[PDB]
């Protein structure tokens, strides 16, 4: 899954 | 509500505790209870609230992947009939998840969003806003899905609209929202080009900007920026 | 309760998915049910309750042992006046604990324990019945702290006595028995040097039985015994 | 903390 902040 | 008996600030100090403790959920609790005083949030507020929901929610969305993917291999050509039970099981974490997503957004609309006037606050409830449809958004297969979609694009774009008027390139709240905009785009909204293209520009135009970064804010910013580029690299 | 309803092989089901989905209350929400259909446990279902409720349990101790160093910081001299909030949301996490370490303590109590006659199972409940007052032990500062302990060493020895005339010193509830009760005798029971003898003539013992041992336990078993090495070279 | 199984 890709990066989130 | 149960929090109604408590002084704001002991509030404010016990999310503190339960942060330190991981203690998420009555994380949440203290700062649901806080927000429900009726005043503003400071930035640090703001914070408790957002790590808060973001790792009750972070818990839900791990368990709900790893339920819908045994549902999916249950029903792949030449799996065994095993019963209702996954699909339940499933159901029950989503619709606890889509709780917890009802509750922030319920927060955010009332009355957060309303009486943020300042940059920062305003950009940051709604980039949450966008977050908790995103979310919301990832479990949705009904008629529900496109609205909640949409849901969430308008939120992470008037976040966006406010962030490119009224923040530098490097600031943090403006950077992850380009970061999950972007993923919105990729992941959500089947928009990988606009996923690329936004995080791409985001990532040049914050370094661009390094040169007038805090000390305070480097490692944030810094942090965030790597995440555009981690992302930028599983993408092309 | 709310798990009257549900098949008692859905909820075998649903506490398998649970786990594999980390959802350590949801799991021991299904196999409580599954205890109260009133059939006994298999080897297997046992390790489901097992693993359910220490994961929990450990969570809260983990969460209790973060705000009670917190605690006693804010009571050494020096330190700041910060109101009771400490102190509450203490009690607050020691009283949610005490009350998973009574939930687990009656369903040992009604009817798992009566029901079992097999080595395997009675030394495995009474390992559990030893490990929850241990729990309980821990945050007891009342007058209710040495009936607590007693009832510990009592449930321990109990397990002690059937194991060893009943299972083979490389048996994995044997060990982790023997392992556990060595901790209580350190940490609780202010009796390290019990603790040391019991933890090196259990590693000596089963050490000189590893030849027998099966393939199948032979990860359980050795795990267990670098423990029982790994809390020898703290002690001594 | 010693450890326990
Ligand atoms: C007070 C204790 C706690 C543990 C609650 O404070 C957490 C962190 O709050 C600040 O950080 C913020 C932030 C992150 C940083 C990237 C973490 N930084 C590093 C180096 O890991 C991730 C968090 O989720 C949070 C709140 C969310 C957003 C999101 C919030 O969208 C709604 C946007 C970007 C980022 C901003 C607000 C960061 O300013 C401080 O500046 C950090 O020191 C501090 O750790
Ligand atoms: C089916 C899936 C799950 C994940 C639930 O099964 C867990 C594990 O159940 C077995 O193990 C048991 C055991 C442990 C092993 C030491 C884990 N082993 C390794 C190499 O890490 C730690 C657990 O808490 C548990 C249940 C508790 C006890 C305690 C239980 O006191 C009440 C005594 C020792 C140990 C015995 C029962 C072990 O037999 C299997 O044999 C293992 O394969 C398997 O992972
Ligand atoms: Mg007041
Ligand atoms: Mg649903
Ligand atoms: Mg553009
Ligand atoms: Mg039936
Ligand atoms: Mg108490
Ligand atoms: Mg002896």
């Amino acid at each position: 899954f890709p990066a989130t902040v | 509500g149960a929090m109604g008996s408590m002084e704001r600030a002991s509030l404010i100090q016990k999310a503190k505790l339960a942060e330190q403790a991981e203690r998420y959920e009555d994380m949440a609790a203290f700062m649901k209870g806080a927000v429900e005083k009726g005043e503003e949030l400071s930035c640090e507020e703001r914070n408790l609230l957002s790590v808060a929901y973001k790792n009750v929610v972070g818990g839900q969305r791990a368990a709900w992947r790893v339920l819908s993917s045994i549902e999916q291999k249950s029903n792949e050509e030449g799996s065994e009939e095993k019963g209702p039970e996954v699909r339940e099981y499933r159901e029950k974490v989503e619709t606890e998840l889509q709780g917890v997503c009802d509750t922030v957004l319920g927060l955010l609309d009332s009355h957060l969003i309303k009486e943020a006037g300042d940059a920062e606050s305003r950009v940051f409830y709604l980039k949450m806003k966008g977050d908790y449809y995103r979310y919301l958004a990832e479990v949705a297969t009904g008629d529900d899905k496109k609205r909640i979609i949409d849901s969430a694009r308008s939120a992470y774009q008037e976040a966006m609209d406010i962030s490119k008027k009224e923040m530098p390139p490097t600031n943090p709240i403006r950077l992850g929202l380009a970061l999950n905009f972007s993923v919105f785009h990729y992941e959500i909204a089947n928009s990988p080009e606009e996923a690329i293209s936004l995080a791409k520009t985001t990532f040049d135009e914050a370094m661009a900007d390094l040169h007038t970064l805090s000390e305070d804010s480097y490692k944030d910013s810094t942090l965030i920026m790597q995440l555009l580029r981690d992302n930028l690299t599983l993408w092309t």
